[PDB]
């Protein structure tokens, strides 16, 4: 899905 | 007998009041208004001293125009270089409440006073490289207020107990003592040649006194409130003084008449120092409205204004040589203008 | 207001010494010192400097690396370690006090020495080796005058058998107990001092604008 | 640029310089006070019971330091020298409740003091002293209130209840004047003593604590 | 006290007055004729002032 | 067409911290003087501030281009830069809580602790304890593909990451929130002990938690609830949360300062 800060 | 003497007095009271009416001849703003306005002045600061903890109560500049004396109420005294902004000396007190400070004419004694009811006097050019106190002097009952010198073995002391005193150093006594107030004294002015000396008190009322007799030559009243400071004419014939009633004046000796007012209707706060230039032509005075103002000395116009401090003012001074002036206030911080 | 040296001792070369000084009669913390050693047969040469509170340390340049000076306060001493003692190093010593603020006189006074037997800059000149109102002349590699206003030259009386003492500072002002029939003059490189109705001894040039600091070469009045 | 003499003569006034910022601490923290009233009241009794030419005391509370400084001279006409004691913490002030003719004065001065233009940040600690004496002189019967004051016959009470409503009375009259213009820049804090009390500093250490919270809370603008 | 103050009136009461117009004529020229010595109305250039 | 809209939305929020926090310091930095303890600490939460919103550029063109053309170097100290801002905000306002809670409850024995040498020496502790705890966030930074094509970076490379976002959540939460509340309970109660101020206090304690907690609790929501358990409403709601985090710095140095009294009268100065 998404990590972080941002998504894939 | 006392209704006598009162119709005496009232018959030279009006005697006196007369022959002022007589002697007045014409008013010095029309003939001063001949004579061409000096324009906008402006200043600005060149140097700003710094290394108090608490508020000040006075300054006196030296004679050579390039060291100072700075008292506070953080039982300090230290001693400034104008140029290069050193510290040469700091000396610690024995009482914490001082409102005066005065530096001699040939430069190795100091003096000090306060609440303490004792003048101190300090020796500077010693051995070991150390300041100690030279002698202290007391009786007087009140607390004091205003001292100057009139030589290394001379020195003149006003107090709050309506009286004045002049004292020998090696002797340690009273020699003369000046009686006549009504009211507590506040200032204290010297003439150059060191032969008189006038003073005001609280009764709004001002003094001339001769060092040799020891009599009052002279009296002079024209204020409603509180005398807070004095100045003296560089010639020698005229005085200016400042009131709580937020209004100057102009005094003159020879003709025993007031000459000009200094006041304005945008200002009520009152007025604490008063001082001249070399040439005559300005007069410096500070106010309670956080800044200082230059008025002219004949045309009787506001000139210039001076500000940058966040309390009141409380001492002023102005240079022999006549490059500088100096101003402080309760910020802590002594700033130098040219 | 007293400096006494009491210490070391001939010993041989390679060896090492202490030398100790102590000081009584003044405060110590305000003042900075200065050590100086003479030869028996030349003239004075600085040697070392410590400034108040031991903010600095300033050592000669011919002799740096085998010299130590410290001061202890409390105690009120100023002691030195000598490394490496050579034939050249027997020399007498002295020590010196001085302040520096607005208007001092640094150079004030000087103590009793001690005799220890062992088993660019600025060069000045002087009038001649001995002369018999009378006037003595100096002079210099390089003008000793600053922009701020001041110039720097100091004159130093020595006494057979006394220490030496301080006359004249900046060649217009003098010194404490000093007679008035004294006095000095002079402008870039060239300084002259005068003495009216006639003390004899030897007179020393010396210069402090720079930190290597050189005494005159010595000039005797008989 | 600069010779030597500039550099030891800057290293002088940096030595110079260190000594005062560090002295400054030490004085910072001690507590001071001013002590005012007029005669023929207990300044020097309660002195003397706390502590066991201007004058001070110097006493220690909890590890807490406090100074004490009163003026005495001038007639009463101190215009002038109140205006340097315009940074302390807090004023003492005493007053005689047992008689009767002088309270009018003790009004005047309180009056007088509260409306000063300088000190419009000081905070004031009112002090009634001779309480007992005040007691007796009411139990004897021959003391009238309603003669000096008329409307003391005519107010309503809110080991004897005339004692005690002539007390309320009191801290009335002498409360009422605080807060006509307080406009809640300082408050007052009436207290009732006798000269044998003993827990007074108690009372001053708490005052004081308030006094600071008040100064600090406003200074953090929680209100 | 009566008497001392009467005298002490009688005595400040002999004394010689001046014209206003003199006087203030007076100090007119005195502040004329100082009035190139003064630094303060007349800018002085860099050179001459200490501070700058 | 929601690109276009969050592209907006962070310009319009990077323009209006950097405008108040401009503000803020230099009127903190012309006339104040920094005489008090307190502008301290306001100085240091506003430079922070400051230095937060210079990274979101980076990442508006980040997220409008759908591709990271800058390079490699790049956003390795781009998150570096943003890891360390992103702690020492919440530290400081942790700390500055802190010294508020002493002032009031203790305010004669407090006095010995509290000086001005004390306050700038604590000023470097917190960016040295932020980098401390950040250390590893640089030491893994990489790059990665994404199915339209474009390679964008992320942070250090099974159950490692889940570890990862429990620590962050803990040192998050977990000891600032309890502490900030506390303070003020205990404030509320030495206030209440000694009749509107407390009204206003209140007020002012409740809104300040509930802007903190509307504003962080939504992301460790979503990236919790994404780590338990593919469509453009998962990234536009993740975007969307995302410039939310952001609130924060904007809204702070106006309801710490402006509303402050002892700041307008140096303000009408200038």
């Amino acid at each position: 899905x998404c990590f972080x800060k941002t998504c894939t | 007998e006392l209704d006598q003497l009162r119709q005496e007095a009232e018959q030279l009271k009006n005697q006196i009041r007369d022959a002022r009416k007589a002697c007045a001849d014409a008013t010095l703003s029309q003939i001063t208004n001949n004579i061409d306005p000096v324009g906008r002045i402006q200043m600005r600061t060149r140097r700003t001293l710094r290394g108090h903890l608490a508020k000040i109560y006075a300054m006196h500049w030296g004679t050579d125009s390039r060291l100072l004396v700075s008292a506070s109420q953080d039982g300090k005294l230290i001693i400034w270089d104008s140029y290069t902004t050193n510290k040469v000396h700091a000396i610690p007190l024995r009482s914490s409440w001082v409102m005066t400070c005065a530096y001699a004419p040939s430069g190795n004694y100091v003096a000090c006073g306060g609440l303490d009811n004792i003048c101190s006097i300090y020796n500077l050019k010693t051995r070991e490289g150390n300041v100690r106190v030279s002698r202290e002097l007391a009786g007087h009952t009140g607390y004091l207020s205003c001292c100057r010198f009139l030589d290394d073995n001379q020195i003149v002391t006003s107090s709050g107990d309506t009286t004045c005193a002049l004292w020998d150093i090696e002797t340690g006594q009273q020699t003369t003592t000046f009686t006549g107030h009504t009211g507590d004294v506040m200032s204290l002015s010297l003439a150059p040649d060191t032969r008189l000396f006038v003073s005001g008190a609280c009764d709004a009322s001002a003094k001339l006194w001769d060092v040799r007799e020891g009599m009052c030559r002279q009296t002079f009243t024209g204020h409603e409130s509180d005398i807070n400071a004095i100045c003296f004419f560089p010639n020698g014939n005229a005085f200016a003084t400042g009131s709580d009633d937020a209004t100057c004046r102009l005094f003159d000796l020879r003709a025993d008449q007031e000459l000009m007012t200094y006041s304005h209707d945008n200002i009520i706060c009152g007025i604490t120092s008063v001082s001249f230039s070399k040439s005559g032509r300005l007069l410096l005075a500070g106010y309670d409205d956080f800044n200082c103002n230059v008025w002219d000395a004949l045309k009787a116009d506001r000139a210039g204004v001076l500000a940058g401090h966040d309390n009141r003012v409380s001492c002023l001074g102005v240079t022999d040589d006549g490059m500088a002036v100096a101003t402080g206030s309760w910020d802590s911080f002594l700033k130098i203008w040219n | 207001v007293q400096l006494v040296e009491s210490g070391g001792g001939l010993v041989q070369p390679g060896g090492s010494r202490k030398l100790s000084c102590s000081a009584s009669g003044f405060a110590f913390s305000s003042f900075g010192m200065h050590w100086v050693r003479q030869a028996p047969e030349k003239g004075l040469e600085w040697v070392a400097y410590i400034s108040s509170g031991s903010g600095t340390i300033y050592y000669a340049d011919t002799v740096k690396g085998r010299f130590t000076i410290s001061r202890d306060d409390p105690k009120n001493t100023l002691f030195l370690q000598m490394t490496s003692l050579r034939s050249e190093d027997t020399a007498m010593y002295y020590c010196v006090r001085s302040i520096y603020y607005y208007g001092s006189s640094p150079f004030d006074f000087w103590g009793q020495g001690t005799t220890l037997t062992v088993s660019s800059d600025i060069v000045m000149t002087q009038a001649t080796s001995s002369v018999p109102s009378v006037s003595i002349s100096c002079r210099s590699s390089k003008s000793l005058l600053h922009s701020n206003g001041n110039t720097y030259l100091y004159w130093f009386l020595q006494r057979p058998g006394q220490s030496p003492q301080l006359l004249i500072y900046r060649m217009s002002n003098l010194a404490s107990g000093v007679p008035e029939r004294f006095s000095g003059s002079g402008s870039g490189t060239a300084f002259t001092l005068t003495i009216s109705r006639l003390d004899v001894g030897v007179y020393y040039c010396m210069q402090h604008l720079e930190y290597p600091l050189t005494f005159g070469a010595g000039t005797k009045l008989e | 640029t600069v010779s030597a003499e500039d550099k030891a003569a800057a290293e002088r006034s940096k030595m110079i310089d260190k000594n005062l910022r560090e002295d400054g601490e030490k004085a910072r923290r001690t507590l001071r006070l001013l002590l005012l009233g007029a005669d023929n009241s207990g300044k020097s009794t309660i002195v003397k019971q706390m502590r066991i030419g201007i004058f001070e005391t110097k006493f220690q509370v909890d590890k807490v330091n406090f100074h004490m400084f009163d003026v005495g001279g001038q007639r009463d006409e101190r215009r002038k020298w109140i205006q340097c004691f315009n940074d302390v913490t807090a004023i003492i002030f005493v007053v005689d409740s047992s008689d009767y003719n002088r309270l009018q004065e003790a009004l005047n001065d309180f009056k007088s003091i509260w409306n000063n233009r300088w000190l419009r940040t000081i905070s004031v600690i009112l002090f009634l002293n001779k309480q007992d004496l005040l007691a007796e002189k009411v139990l004897a019967g021959k003391s009238k209130i309603e003669d000096y004051f008329p409307e003391f016959a005519r107010y309503t009470t809110p080991e004897d209840p005339r004692v005690t409503r002539a007390k309320y009375f009191i801290r009335k009259e002498f409360v009422d004047i605080s807060t006509a213009s307080g406009d809640g820049r300082h408050i007052c804090y009436p207290h009732f003593t006798c000269a044998v009390d003993t827990e007074n500093a108690r009372r001053i250490f708490n005052d004081c604590k308030d006094i600071i919270l008040q100064m600090n809370l406003r200074e953090y603008n929680l209100v | 006290q009566a008497r001392k103050l009467v005298e002490q009136l009688k005595m400040e009461a002999n004394i010689d007055r001046i014209k206003v117009s003199k006087a203030a004529a007076d100090l007119m020229a005195y502040c004329e004729a100082h009035a190139k010595e003064d630094p303060l109305l007349t800018p002085v250039p860099a050179s001459e002032n200490p501070f700058r | 067409t929601s690109n276009a809209v969050l592209t907006f939305i962070y310009f319009v929020v990077c323009i209006i911290g950097l405008c108040g926090n401009t503000l803020v310091i230099y009127v903190i930095l012309r006339y104040a003087k920094m005489k008090t303890i307190t502008n301290i600490y306001i100085l240091n939460l506003a430079i922070a501030d400051e230095l937060f919103m210079l990274g979101l550029p980076f990442l508006a063109m980040q997220v409008a281009l759908v591709h990271w053309p800058f390079g490699k170097a790049i956003c390795r100290v781009v998150m570096t830069v943003d890891g360390i801002n992103q702690f020492t905000s919440i530290f400081c306002l942790t700390v500055m809580s802190i010294d508020r809670y002493l002032a009031v409850v203790h305010p004669i024995k407090s006095a010995k602790w509290r000086r001005p040498r004390t306050a700038k020496m604590i000023t470097m502790a917190v960016w040295g304890v932020s980098l401390l705890v950040i250390l590893p966030i640089m030491i893994y930074a990489g790059l990665r593909s994404n199915q339209w094509g474009r390679s964008s970076c992320t942070i250090n490379w099974g159950a490692w990451y889940t570890g990862f976002i429990i620590y962050t959540f803990i040192l998050g939460f977990l000891v600032p929130l309890t502490i900030i509340c506390l303070c003020y309970l205990f404030i509320i109660i030495k206030v209440k002990s000694s009749k509107k101020s407390e009204k206003k206090v209140t007020r002012m304690v409740s809104i300040v938690v509930a802007v903190f907690i509307f504003c962080w609790l939504p992301f460790y929501i979503f990236n919790v609830s994404s780590v338990s358990m593919p469509t453009p409403a998962l990234k536009g709601m993740f975007d969307f949360v995302v410039v939310l985090t952001y609130a924060n710095s904007c809204a702070n140095p106006i309801l710490y300062a402006f509303l402050s009294d002892n700041f307008k009268k140096s303000f009408q100065n200038v």
